[PDB]
DNA sequence: TGCATCGGCGCTCGAACAGGGACG
DNA sequence: CGTCCCTGTTCGAGCGCCGA
């Protein structure tokens, strides 16, 4: 039957009306198939017939399934959507297998005919009306109207799950000690009960939605592992993620890419280690989707190595609360990074990977931080607890790092795990003048009517240099003679600038960027063995910097 | 101008509880961070803290006797008291109160003591004690220094004032803290005088019993024998 | 229901809709004292069930408070009470004392309940909504709104401003020396009298306000060291202002030189004649920077001068309490931590520096957000209005973990900024 | 239940010395202990609270020493009253506890004992008892041992003994003790002999009577 | 002869925005 | 001072994967 329970209000967005879209015509044939599907539908209470009075319409056309050569109702609910009121989703999250814990006794089940169960408000229904057209220019089609929640309307995943909330609600406040997990119109429940008290209770509950129109048909995994749920296969110990197989294609698209990263990156959570970084670059570059590209090797690199992954069975646990939550991060090819979160040693509960870059200049410090980071949310996202860390960088890095870094800073609980590629500050600007090095004073300007620049230094010992560059501002070329003095120095050198611009990229002790030149400039440094930048306040006259200023603005200033 | 003064029964029954009383005045057991504690010495060992009590009734008791005993206040009049249920000899020492406070985020000390009170436990009944001289036998006098002496034993409750030729003699005696021997009292004095004084100059030793209201003279005899 | 009173009608700004910010994930911990402060205020019937069809929400959370042990729900309103600026405000704005700055003690009292008791107006409801999380999204969101005024929402203050005024009649002419402010669930209580006498005067306070409804968490006051609870009170008098300072070396190189004048400059746009010609003269070539220039007699006349213009608060400088106001915080190491509190720029109302917590437990994050309670409350204790933070941090380090410190009613405005140490305008040695 | 231990227990020192007596933790109680006097007499005061703070009142020659495990009380230069016994509480956790205290003396030259024995008085006698007594007197330092002997034979039961506190003009000592015997026990014997060994002569100080 | 809707995640790209400076 | 110009940050779009 329908539900009783009381039906949510539902709004259009404020001044608007409902859908008035013309329905096309349809084959005789077609129209017949809508005609038995609706008065089944009209006999089951899910439609009701409407009045003339109702101006409204929104499109209706039948297909069917290849297989089953039986025709459906799809109803082309765009416009409605897109003057439906605005919802508060509440499906915050999907639920995950590393989260649950062992129980007893487990049952799956799963809700039937879930929209067409629930009422939709009986003042939003007038707006469902759709026609299905007499079999000729005769007569007004035939007018109808929904009084559950249709399918492919925007509201119906927000308010059949709070109904559903609704019912499960008295049924847990009696039953703190089972388990449900909720996730739309599927129900995983399990409780440490006896195979029979149970089942006792399975029953009790099914019993319950159905007095709520909740029907639970007889596509219920009862003591079945694997119980396959949200994607998964659960056993009494371990869950499997369902077999991933990727497009193994032999032309590759972008949009073939997308399709493929996608579906790794969903393998990620499980298989150890997964590098996308490399074949990701791919869709990179303003490409059109069925536009075909150059699997770069680089790329064919990944692909091998992944696939070799993905052919290795693997498994994950389940989370025993009692014993602490422990997260591994692990370097991999520049810009990637692997985790696993487990709780006894070799038994993982998940994997996954970091590779996002925040930032044109940054340094492996950093993105570890950011690794760190992600992992903590996660995981109280799906333990509510925040996890140990186990990670490449010895106590002595991030010592100096978080000490001298500008920015506040933290990681919580961790220790060393001596497993390379280690993650180290290569390079450290000193803290003091050194004596016994040349005083480099760089800078640089442009034209921002021509797009070109002169940018070199001007040391004490009466040195010059001054390289020409065109399309470069400012802040390219005062960085372009901080990069001169690098490589015109020994292994000590003193260096002194006017942009915070470029003492600012510098300090925050880079080890990778976006643009080569600074990758240049990093390279310059971590081959020094003493290289130190003071600032002044370009345009006040300080020492050696009238010198270079005079020399770089040469035909831009006085 | 804070003081505490200890109040009590100074001699208690064993197995019966006693009251003690404390006190003060300079501050209030109202104010914030302020509270008594009561510490105990046994005679001879060393400070034992028993409980304290705060300005807001959070309690603390020693784990060894949190089990006999309670602490508790009258603020309006300044006082605090501690119970002590079912006393043993053990308990028998004297009883301090103290003015403790909270100062600061680390400052908190006991701040201003008072002298104590001698609880003493003991089925004793007040007896008087029984006075023996004390003079040299065999080895008679020489032209040196002699040294008499008195013996007040088996006596109850303390104290016991020992002079020497009513308050004459004071340079060369000893009086030595007593002892329990069966539930009572014993102790001697001892005074050197020249030998030029005893016996040719009488020497009495003075022995006075508060408690019995009691006082007797022994006069030192040489040992005919 | 609660109050007979008829309910005072609020509107957003017009223009602006209510919040529509999504509720970020929290600590089983936090779910489970949420849950449970919910599902009692629910009984109480404080706030109500609500499904989808509320397109509005706010993010909670609890913080367990240190002060009383006893978890606290908190509702980040920060953007609501944006969105309804006029009202509690320009309209019905509540006064600021001068004088609570200048007491000797102060205490704060959590006075949020007071609002229980008052109906919010019904339309404005749907804009408080919210929605707690579940670990490892077990269930959907469960929803709520509030009928009664709300913590931590401008708007409640303002409101019940009138029965608080009623409430504390009797108390205020029986102690016509104390100060009272009230800023959103906080009651700023300041006197003059000894601490107990104080401590004592706020327990009355306590006291009286129960004996009319409003009651006020029980702080704890530990017998073990450290003896925490004797912070409790504020001391707007050990409240000093950080100058600035040029160094003292023997002889100074040119780098010395160099760095002296950049913050002499920076510094020239604060104070007035803060000079640098004569002593940037020291500099007039190429020089290397390890060369001891001597100090002229000429420069060093300046030098030992500016720094007699450095020993006075920026002077013009006036609080105009229709602006905004910016406070900035430095990462000086050491657990140091130095800021200011502007509303135009340059023109600073109060510099200091917020030492630390030996509780620091060499966690920057803990330390900063605690070094922005510091300042908010020095804020609101001082002008009576919160600032906007521009936060030395990065956004998603910060976004997760301040909650774990918060240990306050309000949550300041904040944004997150990467500056280097250019000049250390603000720091010693 | 944090035990407190000041090893050092009886210290003899002059007017003028600096002293320091030992405090230690049975763990880290992060300078959350305090310092108190108490003079012969019993009256007790307060030296030092947290460490090493000077209560008010208290002489500016009286200095408080310490951290984690380990902590000080450091008497600048001996005065007449600062002889006395000391004692640290510790307040870092409930129930508070104190140290065994440290009682500071005075260092004076060494003296043996002036041995004494007693017969049992004629009336101790009349009335059925026996008791002897011996006294140990103005002797340093404390240190002294005494050993009873009836006819040779050396006795133990009866024997109750006293030691009093270093007198305060003379910085000696003294000590009573008396074995007490039935009336016939006593007259059932001849030789009663009181021994002290005390640090001045390697050979037992002797005295005795008989009957 | 549409295969919708809602949610979470990944990847990229490209607005929109917020300082420091530079020209006029 | 009013523009403009140059970055670096953030966040949503548009695809894909997965769930019902
Ligand atoms: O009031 C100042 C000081 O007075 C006393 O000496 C207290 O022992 C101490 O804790 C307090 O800080
Ligand atoms: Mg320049």
């Amino acid at each position: 039957p329908i539900s009783p329970i009381e039906t949510v209000p539902v709004k259009l967005k404020p001044g608007m009306d409902g859908p008035k879209v013309k329905q096309w015509p349809l084959t005789e044939e077609k129209i017949k198939a809508l005609v038995e599907i609706c008065t089944e539908m009209e006999k089951e209470g899910k439609i009701s017939k409407i009045g003339p009075e109702n101006p409204y319409n929104t499109p209706v056309f039948a297909i069917k399934k290849k297989d089953s050569t039986k025709w459906r109702k799809l109803v082309d609910f765009r416009e409605l959507n897109k003057r439906t009121q605005d919802f508060w989703e509440v499906q915050l999250g999907i639920p995950h297998p590393a989260g649950l814990k062992k129980k007893k006794s487990v049952t799956v089940l799963d809700v039937g005919d879930a929209y067409f169960s629930v009422p939709l408000d009986e003042d939003f229904r007038k707006y469902t009306a759709f026609t299905i057209p007499s079999i000729n220019n005769e007569t007004p089609g035939i007018r109808y109207q929904y009084n559950v929640l249709p399918q492919g309307w925007k509201g119906s995943p927000a308010i059949f799950q709070s109904s559903m909330t609704k019912i499960l609600e008295p049924f847990k406040k009696q039953n703190p000690d089972i388990v449900i997990y909720q996730y739309m119109d599927d129900l995983y429940v399990g409780s440490d009960l006896e195979i029979g008290q149970h089942r006792t209770k399975i029953e009790e509950l099914r019993q319950h939605l159905l007095r709520w129109g909740l029907t639970t048909p007889d596509k219920k995994h009862q003591k079945e592992p694997p119980f396959l749920w949200m994607g998964y296969e659960l056993h009494p110990d371990k869950w499997t993620v369902q077999p991933i197989v990727l497009p193994e294609k032999d032309s590759w698209t972008v949009n073939d890419i997308c399709k493929l990263v996608g579906k790794l990156n969903w393998a990620s959570q499980i298989y150890p280690g997964i590098k996308v970084r490399q074949l990701s670059k791919l869709l990179r570059g303003t490409k059109a989707l069925t536009e075909v590209i150059p699997l770069t090797e680089e790329a064919e690199l990944e692909l091998a190595e992944n696939r070799e992954i993905l052919k290795e069975p693997v498994h994950g646990v389940y989370y025993d609360p009692s014993k602490d939550l422990i997260a591994e991060i692990q370097k991999q090819g520049q810009g990637q990074w692997t985790y696993q979160i487990y709780q006894e040693p070799f038994k993982n509960l998940k994997t996954g990977k970091y590779a996002r870059m925040r930032g044109a200049h940054t340094n492996d410090v950093k993105q570890l931080t950011e690794a760190v980071q992600k992992i903590t949310t996660e995981s109280i996202v799906i333990w509510g607890k925040t996890p140990k860390f186990k990670l490449p960088i010895q106590k002595e890095t991030w010592e100096t790092w978080w000490t001298e870094y500008w920015q506040a800073t933290w990681i919580p609980e961790w220790e060393f795990v001596n497993t390379p590629p280690l993650v180290k500050l290569w390079y450290q600007l000193e803290k003091e003048p050194i004596v016994g090095a040349e005083t480099f004073y760089v800078d640089g300007a442009a034209n921002r009517e021509t797009k070109l620049g002169k940018a070199g230094y001007v040391t004490n010992k009466g040195r010059q240099k001054v390289v020409p560059l065109t399309n470069t501002t400012n802040q390219k070329t005062e960085l372009q003679a901080i990069y001169l003095a690098l490589q015109d120095s020994g292994l000590e050198v003193n260096i002194v600038t006017d942009s915070q611009y470029a003492l600012g990229i510098i300090q925050a002790q880079p080890d990778k960027s976006e643009s080569e030149l600074v990758n240049q400039i990093i390279e310059q440094l971590i081959k020094k063995e003493k290289v130190y930048l003071a600032w002044v306040p370009a345009h006040k006259g300080i020492g050696g910097n009238e010198q270079v200023d005079k020399l770089v603005s040469a035909g831009i200033r006085k | 101008q804070i003081t505490l003064k200890e109040s009590g029964p100074g001699i208690v029954q064993p197995s019966q509880p006693f009251r003690l009383t404390c006190t003060f005045s300079g501050f209030s057991l109202s104010t914030s961070g302020i509270g008594v504690t009561w510490i105990r010495q046994p005679s001879g060992k060393g400070l034992e803290w028993l409980a304290t009590i705060w300005w807001d009734d959070d309690n603390r008791y020693n784990p060894s006797l949190k089990s006999r005993l309670t602490v508790s206040k009258d603020t309006s009049n300044n006082q605090a008291f501690l119970n002590m249920m079912t006393v043993e000899t053990a308990d028998t020492a004297i009883y301090y109160c103290a003015q403790s406070a909270i100062t600061s985020v680390t400052d908190s000390a006991m701040d201003h003591w008072g002298q104590g009170t001698s609880v003493t436990v003991s089925s004793a009944k007040t007896t008087p004690p029984s006075v023996y001289p004390l003079a040299p036998g065999s080895a008679a006098q020489t032209n040196s220094m002699v040294t008499l002496g008195c013996l007040v034993k088996g006596y109850f409750p303390e104290p016991v004032t020992v002079t020497w030729n009513s308050g004459s003699l004071s340079s060369g005696v000893h009086t030595f803290p007593a002892v329990l021997q069966s539930d009572l009292y014993t102790l001697s004095s001892s005074v050197t005088v020249p030998s030029s004084t005893w016996p040719s100059e009488t020497v009495t030793c003075n022995v006075a019993h508060p408690a019995s209201s009691t006082k007797v003279d022994k006069k030192i005899v040489p040992a005919d024998c | 229901p609660i109050s007979p009173i008829e309910t005072v009608p609020v509107k957003l700004k017009p223009g602006m809709d209510g919040p529509k910010v999504k509720q970020w994930p929290l600590t089983e911990e936090k779910i489970k004292a949420l849950v449970e402060i919910c599902t009692e205020m629910e009984k109480e019937g404080k706030i109500s069930k609500i499904g989808p069809e509320n397109p509005y929400n706010t993010p909670v959370f609890a913080i367990k408070k240190k002060d009383s042990t006893k978890w606290r729900k908190l509702v980040d309103f920060r953007e609501l009470n944006k969105r309804t600026q006029d009202f509690w405000e320009v309209q019905l704005g509540i006064p600021h004392p001068a004088g609570l700055k200048k007491k000797k003690s102060v205490t704060v009292l959590d006075v949020g309940d007071a609002y229980f008791s008052v109906p919010l107006d019904e339309d404005f409801r749907k804009y408080t909504a919210f929605t707690i999380p579940s670990i490892n999204n077990e269930t959907p969101g469960i929803r709520y709104q509030y009928n009664v005024l709300p913590q931590g929402w401008k708007g409640s203050p303002a409101i019940f401003q009138s029965s608080m005024t009623k409430i504390l009649e009797p108390f205020k002419k029986q102690n016509p020396d104390i100060v009272i402010y009230q800023y959103m669930d906080d009651l700023y209580v300041g006197s003059d009298l000894e601490i107990g006498q104080h401590r004592t005067k706020i327990e009355e306070l306590r006291q009286h306000l129960l004996r009319w409804g409003l009651t006020t968490p029980d702080k704890k006051h530990q017998k073990e060291p450290p003896f925490l609870w004797m912070g409790y009170e504020l001391h707007p008098d050990k409240w000093t202002v950080q100058p600035i300072v040029l160094p003292e070396k023997d002889s100074w190189t040119v780098n010395d030189i160099q760095k002296l004048v950049g913050k002499l400059n920076w510094a020239s746009q604060i104070y007035p004649g803060i000079k640098v010609r004569q002593l940037s003269k020291l500099l007039r070539g190429t020089k290397a920077l390890t060369e001891v220039i001597p100090l002229t007699e000429e420069a060093e006349l300046e030098l030992a001068e500016n720094r007699e213009i450095l020993k006075e608060p920026v002077h013009g400088v006036y609080y105009d309490p229709s602006k905004d106001l910016i406070a900035e915080i430095q990462k000086q190491g050491q657990g140091q931590w130095t800021y200011q509190i502007y509303q135009e720029p340059f023109k600073n109302l109060k510099t200091g520096k917020y030492a630390r917590m030996r509780g620091a437990h060499t966690n920057d994050v803990k330390q900063l957000t605690e070094a922005v309670q510091k300042i908010t409350t020095e804020s609101i204790v001082i002008w009576g209005k919160t600032p906007k933070f521009k936060l030395p941090i990065q956004k998603e380090t910060w976004e997760t973990w301040w909650t774990e410190y918060w240990q306050a009613t309000w949550i300041p405005e904040w944004e997150f900024v990467n500056t280097p140490p250019l000049v250390k305008l603000w720091y010693q040695l | 239940d944090i035990q407190m231990t000041q090893t050092t227990s009886s210290l003899s020192a002059s007017l003028g010395d600096r002293v320091t007596i030992s405090c230690s933790a049975s763990q880290d109680i992060s300078s959350y202990l305090n310092w108190y006097q108490q003079k012969p007499e019993g009256t007790v005061k307060l030296l030092i609270y947290y460490t090493s703070s000077l209560h008010s009142g208290v002489p500016s020659r009286f200095s408080g020493s310490g951290s984690g495990t380990d902590y000080s009380l450091t008497i600048s230069n001996l005065e007449p009253e600062d002889i006395a016994t000391y004692y640290c509480q510790q307040y870092s956790k409930f129930p508070w506890t104190f140290g065994g205290g440290t009682k500071l003396e005075i260092k004076r030259a060494d003296a043996a004992p002036t041995v004494s024995i007693f017969p049992p008085s004629s009336e101790q006698l009349t009335s059925g008892g026996a008791s002897v007594v011996c006294f140990l007197n103005n002797f340093y330092p404390k240190d002294i041992n005494v050993k009873w002997k009836i006819d040779g034979s050396e006795r133990q039961n009866g024997v109750l003994n006293s030691w009093t506190d270093q007198d305060s003009k003379d910085s000696t000592y003294s000590m009573s003790s008396t074995l007490t015997l039935t009336k016939d026990e006593y007259e059932r014997h001849n030789s009663y002999t009181c021994e002290a060994t005390h640090k001045t002569s390697t050979s037992p100080i002797v005295k005795s009577f008989n009957r």
